[PDB]
């Protein structure tokens, strides 16, 4: 039998002949992971260290290798907010140095970090500690403690910024006029975002709608001023209300809509307005928004009454009002349905999100539907979209 | 209207229990009223009420192979009140139910259908296009 | 005293004071803890969590009880788990068993760098090697915290925590056992680093400043040294079904000592008490005939003949064995079948036609449209005035009817079954029995719910006299003989008896297996068993089976075991003879001085502590005097009748469910008694629906348990159960807070501060599907009810007989020490119960030798059948009280430390056969295993993905039986047909086949199948066969048979059968070909010779001769 010489490993003959009946047995050295193999036949690695191989025929039935146990390239999470340069490798017995990024600080003696023979990266003997500065400054807010100004924090506590009255977060509720907010030093250095949008006071009454020229639309503390007793000068109120409010066929139709008018084409009248299509409905569509291409987070104002302006013009112009594809009657039906799953038909009741349900189970109607794809949850209500 | 081809008909027949229960299942796509006026014109007589496990697990094993989910059975919901009341189009009393989880408190429809895969029953609107079985 | 601290859901969690130096290389916690029943999901008993900020999260360990499946929430156990701060995953190991929600466990963990631990009650469960190196760095050591009795998220838990300890070394596993048994103090060791008797709380432990604290109390945590509650098997009911208990029932012959047993005979008269049910002369005839057939087996039966005057009753049909729901469905019921019935509603006639025409209602009753079809003719022949009642009205939904069940004529009748065997009369159209007798185990046994249900027709008759002796012995614990072969669900049965044994089958080794068959022979060839195909010695002449009564003639003597230890279990009230029950086990040795020993025994068989009294509730008070009482009075509302407050007579008794955690009958649903007509509506949104549960004593409680048993399966609010309102007699409502609930343990409540009385508890729930099984309420260590009870005295007796102050003493506990031994004298010892002054039998003898072992000396002495041997007499261990190792432990030093095996990771030399998980599939030394290459089947799909087969098996995975639906988990592992489902296949017939390839063609002598499922559907309860083929070199095919699948032949093996005459055959392909597509095949395994290859051998010519050592023709 010929000798079989085994790198980084004790080998061992409990006979000095050798000859076709003697076995040897081979244990890999701490730091090595053995892999043992056969010709075409990928075996799993021994547990062990104590495996005996005996020649055949004068041939060796298999190979003995040992590498060096490799711990995975270092991880953002095995140190957090440093980069990695290990230009020894990734072996048993190599080093790799770590440095911190510009916001955190090396707090420490030795910053290394050494593959060792478990399999794992040793303990930082040094710290990456992350210091949030101040925050960038939020227009139409003010800052209320005063360790916030400081450019000294901790990670994870809250900064409470306060709008102004009549400014506040998009989304307020009209009887709950929350005027404050807070923002919180997140693990990458950098704080939360919001910022204090005018959404108060109302637009206008459509009877005088189209020739308002605002400072900044229909938002807080802004005058619109329609250019022809008072005049067309209004100003918003802290509360939400303003000092006033304005004063002084259609053949250009869509492919279903019809204006039936109770009261004709006089001054000031409202005709309703329908779609002559059963499964249609009239919408006010953007220039940018197509009829088949209506994002599903979108919701388009529907069109109820057709009323006249200053102008003797219709504010819903038919030519702009678009009879597009209605809500099919299946909403809330314990149904998830490809038609209904957006905005415009109240995301089919939330019959396609799993927290709402009724029976908790989310079924399509046809059978072959797009679980994750076209028959998926889009509610931003349901705890799948939320992070939490 | 028009009758169903029988190229989208199967016969059910044979089941462990009774030996003179027989029925027909269409595959045709239709509403609850358009079934109902379907099997009572085409082939004289209601849809089909279901009053025991067998003809249930005869009704599932005919509709298995089919690529829609839910199936008719004439069942609907006339009531108004704290408890409504179930009733089969055929007139027979409703002793058998066999419901899937938390079905008949649930909402959705005023009609019954029936789940391909499972046999378990369910709540379904009535204007849903779904095979239906009528008895003859 | 010892000093617990009680933890309620609420929030109550303490840390460690930041002074003390927490464990880094090296932890050892050990915990006594009592939990409770209910738990949160992911609860935490004590963990060391990181206070720096928000960075690698889940890193450093937490014990606690979790659920296995997350998903299901149903099998909650103790966990260990472990995240270094190097590690890239956390590991976490779990204990072999559920959690016990009443018992005090102590939990220990141990981790010293390559391997972590857990060990429950002394005995390591679990082990893992997956966690190399130290925990935390000394730089990281500033932020890490030591949480008790919760998390930073508040995953808190209930119970009590009694020996906090925590050390700094991994303590070895007779170090854990030492320091079980040391409740004191480990002051001396310096690697000793907290322990905590729990004078002074606030010493060591801050409490959150938001939360509250623990509260305090006194625990008795080590308060018994032998454990009495002894278990039933998987097979058995009762303590009577224990080996040991039915094994002294069987030797000592002093426990059947002649009994007598009255029995009542309930015969049904007219209004002028002249027609009967039964004549007197039958009456006579079939007690001549009981007293016969029991005069052998020492029991007597004593007659009591009841008239019942009643002519509504008497002309009314009574159905044994037909429910009034299978009356109008289409389907023939053979059981429903007569005439005042209506021939099953019309629904077994032939002229019945499907076309449920309803005919307008004009005038008299026609007996052709009185069927089920023709809508019992619009009502007009229920109508008392146009016809008689008793003999026209079929229908169902009518209260005055034709018919009437047995339970609903137990109902009217409503008699004492506290003291009697009551015999009641039905008819059996099917006539192939008798209706259901109760079994001892039912909660209806001593209830007017239950007795004996025959048919008067057959009743003394002289050919149909030995139903009733079926019946009776059916009353007293006695299965059928064909249990363990016709009596299974499937063929993967843990009762199915392969051989006789005393837990497979009907619990009784004399019968041997059979089927059921009127013969009164041995029985033929095998069609319907599994594995079987003949049987011999087949107890044909029994009682119990099925044989005719000119066969039936005698009980074998491990049923009349049986019937005698039935009869002193649960019918202490039927025998008019008052001595009381013995104790059924020797009384156990637990120590010994140099001159002395002590005894401790068990509780009477009875299970009572406490004297016999009729007018009283001495009979619920416990060893102390704490009465455990359960429901007795349920009462919860009609949901579409308002104020109908309908009574559930399920959730009442002991609870008596089989699945733990799947739907019953035998349980509380919230709208389960509703009509199927009527639509179920939801519960309330505020409250809920409630069920009121009323108990017969009130008195001032200490604990409430109720078995919840099915939970919604994806429920998605918090908690089950709304909320617990306490009902008072002082007319206020204790409001305890919403529960949480598991499937498989009961919720056990603790009660502080309830001073007042309690009469019942209304349970709310959100889920319209919960069921409620039962309810237990457990008083006061010192209930004014149990104040009057008298307790049992013991009498001990020694065969070396004792001295006359010593031998006429009387013990009021269980405990006996004497100091009268020599030093080499062979003793016996027995116990005999003395209730008055009337004594009981003795007990089995205990022989002890002063200078010998015994099986509480830590001693392992192979002679006396010792497999091992502690010192603890605890069954919660590896090693049981009667030196018995458990299933799937292995005990090693002499004093025997045990450890759970079947789940480790490293295989040993008497596991290679057993444990498919951790070695692998056991071939022996002659032959060697080639799996399959390139495996080709029949229904290929994306979802089944067809390769699955190639390779090894997936060993690790657990055998399905009876499952419905397959596409939950196991496509990873194997292949079943995914095209097809079972109802489908039920519909159009066709063969499903799999054929694998191997690499090298090999001589097969057998075949190995993996499966990890058997192939059955959930409804269908027909067994599964598959037909196994052989394909050769040549395209040829051999056929291997067709073999039945089993979960308990999991590796299933298809041995070869190959004439010499004919050549060795090389096999290239095995074809698996069967009908069922739920059948899954992880691989398959073709078995050769080892040393030689016969083919290549044979083909050697002239001068070559054969070499099987390098496998050639040499010359
Ligand atoms: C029925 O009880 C009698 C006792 O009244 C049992 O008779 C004893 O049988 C044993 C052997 O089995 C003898 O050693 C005793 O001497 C007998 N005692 C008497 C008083 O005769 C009899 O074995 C019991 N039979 C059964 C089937 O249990
Ligand atoms: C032995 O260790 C060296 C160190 O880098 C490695 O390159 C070599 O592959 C190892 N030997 C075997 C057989 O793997
Ligand atoms: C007879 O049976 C009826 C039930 O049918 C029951 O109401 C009544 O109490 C019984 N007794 C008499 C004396 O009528
Ligand atoms: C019993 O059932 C058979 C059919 O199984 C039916 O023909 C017959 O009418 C029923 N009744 C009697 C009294 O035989
Ligand atoms: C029962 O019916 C018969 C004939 O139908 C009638 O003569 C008899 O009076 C009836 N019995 C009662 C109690 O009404
Ligand atoms: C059980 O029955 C077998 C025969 O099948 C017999 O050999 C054995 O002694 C019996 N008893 C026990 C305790 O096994
Ligand atoms: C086949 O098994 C059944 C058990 O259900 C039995 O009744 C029947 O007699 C058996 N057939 C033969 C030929 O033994
Ligand atoms: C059970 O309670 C209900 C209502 O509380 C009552 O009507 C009934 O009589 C009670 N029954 C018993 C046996 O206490
Ligand atoms: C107790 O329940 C009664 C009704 O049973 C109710 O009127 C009362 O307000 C309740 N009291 C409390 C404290 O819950
Ligand atoms: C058993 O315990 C003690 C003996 O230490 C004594 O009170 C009496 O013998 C027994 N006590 C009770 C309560 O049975
Ligand atoms: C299996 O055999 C077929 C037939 O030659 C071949 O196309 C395929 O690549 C094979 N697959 C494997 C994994 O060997
Ligand atoms: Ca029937
Ligand atoms: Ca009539
Ligand atoms: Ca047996
Ligand atoms: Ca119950
Ligand atoms: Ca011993
Ligand atoms: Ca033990
Ligand atoms: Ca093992
Ligand atoms: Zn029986």
């Amino acid at each position: 039998c010929p000798e079989l010489a085994v790198e980084n490993a004790s080998l061992n003959c409990s006979s000095s002949d050798r000859y076709h009946g003697a076995q040897c047995t081979v244990s890999c050295r701490t730091g090595y992971v053995l892999q043992i193999r056969r010709d075409d036949e990928l075996i799993k690695s021994q547990t062990g260290p104590s495996v005996t191989v005996t020649c055949t025929e004068g041939k060796w039935n298999k190979q003995v290798a040992c590498e060096p146990v490799d711990c995975s390239i270092p991880d953002h999470h095995q140190v957090y907010a440093a980069s990695f340069s290990c230009p020894e490798g990734t072996t048993f017995g190599s080093q790799c140095s770590f440095q911190c990024r510009h916001p955190a600080q090396l707090k420490g003696n030795n910053s290394l970090l050494t593959c060792m023979e478990d399999g794992l990266w040793s303990f930082p003997e040094a710290l990456c500690e992350l210091m949030c500065l101040a925050p960038p400054p939020v227009p139409n807010a003010d800052l209320q403690t005063a360790r916030c100004r400081e450019n000294k924090h901790k990670v994870g506590s809250f900064c409470k910024y306060k709008c102004k009255p009549g400014y506040h977060v998009p989304g307020s509720s009209r009887k709950s006029k929350k005027r404050a907010f807070k923002t919180q030093c997140t693990q990458d250095g950098s704080w939360q975002e919001g910022a204090c949008v005018p959404v108060t006071c109302d637009p206008p009454p459509p009877k005088f709608h189209g020739l308002y020229q605002c400072t900044n639309g229909f938002q807080f503390n802004s005058e619109c001023r329609i250019k022809c007793l008072g005049s067309n000068v209004i100003h918003c109120r802290k509360d939400g209300t303003w000092n006033g409010s304005f004063h002084v066929v259609p053949n250009e139709l869509n492919s279903n809509l019809k204006l039936q008018c109770p009261d004709g084409y006089a001054i000031g009248s409202e005709c309703a307005t329908s779609c002559l299509d059963h499964n249609s409905e009239s919408i006010i569509l953007p220039m940018n928004v197509t009829v088949r291409d209506i994002p599903h987070w979108l919701n388009p104002t529907r069109v109820e009454r057709v009323v006249c302006t200053a102008g003797l013009k219709w504010y819903p112009h038919p030519a702009l009002i678009h009879c597009v594809k209605g809500c099919e009657p299946f909403m809330g039906d314990n149904y998830c349905d490809a038609i209904n799953n957006r905005a415009f038909c109240n995301y089919d009741g939330g019959d396609c999100c799993t927290s709402t349900v009724k029976t908790k189970k989310v079924t399509p109607f046809p059978m072959s539907c797009d679980l994750q794809g076209d028959c998926a949850c889009r509610d931003p209500q349901a705890q799948e979209h939320s992070r939490k | 209207l028009t009758c169903p081809e029988e190229e989208d008909t199967v016969k059910v027949v044979g089941i462990p229990g009774c030996q003179t229960c027989r029925y027909l299942l269409v595959r045709s796509l239709q509403t609850f009223s358009q079934a109902w006026f379907t099997c009572r014109r085409c082939y004289r007589g209601n849809l089909v009420s279901i009053h025991n496990f067998n003809i249930n697990y005869r009704i599932q094993c005919s509709v298995s192979a089919l690529n829609q989910g839910q199936v008719w059975i004439g069942g609907r919901i006339t009531g108004s009140g704290r408890c409504r009341r179930f009733q089969w189009v055929d007139g027979s009393r409703w002793n058998f139910a066999y419901w899937a989880a938390h079905q008949p408190w649930s909402r959705g429809g005023h009609c019954v259908a029936l789940c391909t895969r499972g046999g378990h029953w369910r709540r379904a609107h009535c204007l849903r296009r779904l095979p239906f079985i009528c008895s003859y």
